[PDB]
DNA sequence: TGGAGTACAAGTGTGAGGAAAAGTAGTTGGGACGAAAGCAGTTGAA
């Protein structure tokens, strides 16, 4: 019994240095904050398979599609047997076909036979009630919820010689009132959209609602998410919407509103922890582990943690970890929109000493978002814990253990036509390039055969001569057309700039060509102060620009050289804009436009102010 | 938590909670009619009839910080100054500050006419601040178990 | 070996959406240094 309570509420929130101290002067850390002390706790997935099989909104009424818990059947009472583990999941086309043992990790068994009982309605929830330790035994009956009816299955004498579970069923009650029910729990006790009733389970499958019922119907809650749970064996129930928790005990006529969650948060999920005292609630904006009180079994609102994520689709599952000194309660919240879990570690001792340790987060598989996560009970400081997930938009279920110590078919469905006459007609082009490339690896190889020849020194003396007079031909039009009052190509010669075999020479040759035009109507843009845009560093030269690609394309090409040469021989001819006039030509085209606009755009056009 | 659990050149979080409780001290009434956007009461505002959570974290984490420094007079001088007449948790802290002086001074360092009666002053401050704490609303203390510790301070004194 | 029906895309009008920093909407805080004397015409009733 620590001290800092409200009576009504009780907080240990997110790293805000919790609100109590006893001042126990015992030289033994003389403080008992709700915050505990230990080392870290990092978690590591053990990824393994178990089994297999408009969008701007989401349906709250659909709950799960699977379940996994140890079941002890009817014939295990008289005989020695105690506890068999099952997993029952929906399958089929629209989610309509509901269908085991543990070696060291939970895997599907030897005879691995799906017991496909057939329905004609969409599966929307699959859950057991659980068990009791005051009853001493385990329940051997499970109930499911569909759109058209409500069903109860009864698991009778699970077999060990054949690994086959024969299943029995009750009467699927259809709807007398046309309103879609939401949640089942037993501890046909069901919650319809706005009202509930108690259903009676029979003993005879060889061939309903009791005389007491209640309702919580709110005219101003709009959602279709409800929930029901039995609380603390008194035959008290707890009923939920997204706005309040009502406590109802149908033993008497006694109804109390406990949670009222309209103002700043909402009720999101509610797991009843197998501890018959402690039960964990997920609100929006806070995580609540409100237990039961020994005086009146009504609600011991215990140490709750302010969770940070704000969302509309959060769930929770919890696993108890039973140590001989104390009881842990790790709580796993998960969302349907992204791929993350969020955990927190609670501890419990004998004097209702609920505490808190810290939080951590890990990730999931990149394809989909999680939609159903369940912990295997594991039959019951180096904390170990294990569980199964299920991701939305994939029908696979994997198994995970946590210890203390991107392909889309839409891009596939865009290619690959089934047109066999058009198959090689497309495929000719991939064989057409088998010809055109091998010429290019061989023709510049003939330029690899020659090395700085005077015969190609002549070929580059001939190069600039048809660059000089071609410039002298491309200059002499622009002077006479200069009075335009309202740049060029450098691909005019289609005889050369194909078979020139030196990078440092032509870099000098264009610098030899740059120096020639001291006159007007001809300026340039320098390559070496601009060629760095591909390497994203300081590249002050054209000759060292090759030297970067020289070490770069060594491994990934057969003989690796003239391909690297030809692209460097391409880019300077790819920026073939060396045909700027002098400064006069755009400056005289500046002055013409401001004359044409009115005197209102004179003051609007002023660069170079400060 | 980041300043306190950094410990290198740290303000230990206590000068920052002092910054929070200086510029967000607002004794104004919660008007309870307007829709609220981007503020929420229970963790970030401090209106009248609701002590701010950074205000009571500044009171817990400077009591615990002053215990670990062995200045308790200076916290007991501050908690004196704000008589939060609407809650019981501040009065439990103000009762627990005097219990820490009544714990520390009850060693007697002998095996003294002023050493005796000062502890009786702190024992009487605890019994009267815990009473006015318990008269207020919901803050359930182990009021039996604390009386076993006050008597134990006097048996060491006799 | 010309016609009857018909989905794929080139091509043309209707309003509906998006955003921000300015202003304005209701509560609460707050503004206003004086308990002196013998004496006299009128005036009490005898």
């Amino acid at each position: 019994l620590g001290v800092g309570v409200q009576g009504a509420s009780l907080y240990c929130p997110q790293e805000n240095y919790t609100t109590k101290k006893q001042e126990k002067p015992q030289w033994l850390r003389p403080v008992d904050d709700t915050l505990a002390e230990d080392a870290l706790d990092l978690h590591i997935v053990v990824k393994s398979l178990l089994c297999d099989t408009d969008a701007f909104f989401w349906d709250p009424t659909v709950a799960n599609r699977l379940d996994s818990q140890y079941i002890q059947t009817a014939s295990d009472l008289r005989n020695y047997r105690d506890g068999t583990e099952i997993i029952a999941y929906a399958s089929g086309k629209t989610g309509s076909v509901l269908n085991l043992t543990r070696q060291n990790t939970l895997h599907l068994n030897r005879h691995n036979n799906v017991t496909s009982i057939e329905l004609h309605s969409p599966i929307k929830s699959i859950k057991i009630p659980g068990a009791s330790e005051s009853i001493g035994r385990r329940s051997n009956l499970v109930g499911i919820i569909t759109e058209n009816s409500f069903q109860i299955f009864r698991i009778e004498s699970v077999h060990s010689r054949s690994c086959d579970v024969m299943v029995s069923s009750s009467e699927p009650l259809y709807f007398v009132e046309i309103d879609d029910l939401q949640v089942v729990d037993f501890a046909a006790i069901i919650d319809i959209k706005g009202n509930w009733s108690i259903g009676r389970i029979p003993k005879n499958f060889n061939n309903l609602i009791d005389n007491l019922h209640g309702t919580i119907f709110d005219p101003e809650e709009l959602s279709s998410w409800k929930r029901i749970e039995w609380f603390s064996h008194f035959q008290k129930i707890l009923v939920f919407d997204r706005s309040k928790m009502i406590e109802i005990d149908f033993m008497n006529n006694w109804q109390t509103e406990v949670v009222q969650a309209k103002a700043w948060s909402n009720i999101r999920d509610y797991k009843r922890i197998d501890d018959k005292n402690g039960i964990l609630l997920t609100s929006r904006e806070i995580i609540i582990v409100g237990a039961s009180e020994s005086n009146d079994p009504v609600r011991r609102i215990s140490w709750k943690h302010d969770l940070d994520p704000d969302d509309t689709t959060l769930r929770i599952t919890v696993q108890k970890v039973k140590k001989p000194d104390h009881i842990l309660l790790v709580a796993f919240v998960y969302s349907m929109r992204h791929k993350r879990i969020y955990m927190h570690v609670f501890s419990h001792r004998k004097a209702n000493l609920f505490q808190s340790l810290g939080c951590s987060t890990v990730l999931e598989i990149p394809g989909g978002t999680p939609t159903g996560i369940e912990t295997i009970l594991t039959l019951d400081f180096e904390l170990v814990v294990d569980f199964l997930v299920k991701l939305r938009n994939s029908s696979e279920v994997y198994y995970y253990a946590l210890s203390n110590t991107v392909d889309h078919p839409e891009w596939a469905s865009l290619f690959n036509n089934a047109d066999e006459r058009e198959k090689e007609s497309i495929g000719a082009l991939v064989s057409q390039i088998k010809l055109k490339e091998r010429e290019r690896i061989s023709r510049v190889q003939n330029l690899i055969e020659h090395e700085n020849s005077h015969d190609e020194d002549k070929y580059l003396q001939d190069l600039g001569y048809r660059l000089s007079i071609a410039t002298n031909e491309l200059l002499e039009s622009w002077q006479k057309t200069k009075d335009e009052s309202i740049h060029s190509k450098l691909k005019n010669l289609l005889e050369n700039s194909d078979s020139f075999a030196s990078i440092p020479e032509f870099s000098s040759l264009l610098d030899q060509f740059f120096q020639y035009y001291q006159d007007q109507d001809v300026t340039f843009i320098g390559f070496e102060k601009l060629l760095h845009l591909f390497l994203h560093e300081d590249v002050p030269g054209l000759d060292i620009f090759y030297n970067k690609l020289l070490q770069c394309w060594v491994l990934v090409s057969p003989q690796a050289e003239l391909l690297t040469k030809e692209i460097v021989k391409d880019i300077i001819w790819s920026l073939a804009r060396l045909e700027k006039p002098s400064l006069f030509e755009p400056i005289q085209n500046e002055i013409s436009r401001s004359l044409s606009g009115p005197y209102q755009d004179i003051i609007s056009s002023w660069d170079m102010d400060d | 938590v980041e300043i306190l659990d950094n410990l290198s050149n740290s303000s230990s979080g206590l000068d920052f909670l002092q910054w929070m409780c200086q510029i967000y001290s607002s004794k104004s009434r919660f008007v309870q009619n307007i829709n609220y956007r981007s503020i929420v009461p229970p963790f970030q505002t401090g209106s009248r009839t609701h002590t701010a959570k950074f205000a009571i974290t500044y009171l817990w984490s400077s009591l615990i910080n002053c215990q670990k420094s062995m200045l308790i007079d200076k916290i007991s001088e501050w908690v004196l100054t704000p008589p939060f007449m609407e809650d019981a948790e501040v009065w439990f802290i103000y009762a627990s500050c005097h219990l820490l002086k009544a714990d520390t001074l009850s060693r007697q360092f002998v095996n003294r006419d002023i050493k005796i009666n000062q502890v009786i002053k702190h024992i009487h401050y605890v019994r009267t601040f815990l009473k006015i704490c318990l008269d207020k609303g919901g803050f359930a203390v182990p009021s039996r178990l604390i009386e076993n510790q006050l008597k134990s301070f006097e048996s060491r004194l006799y």
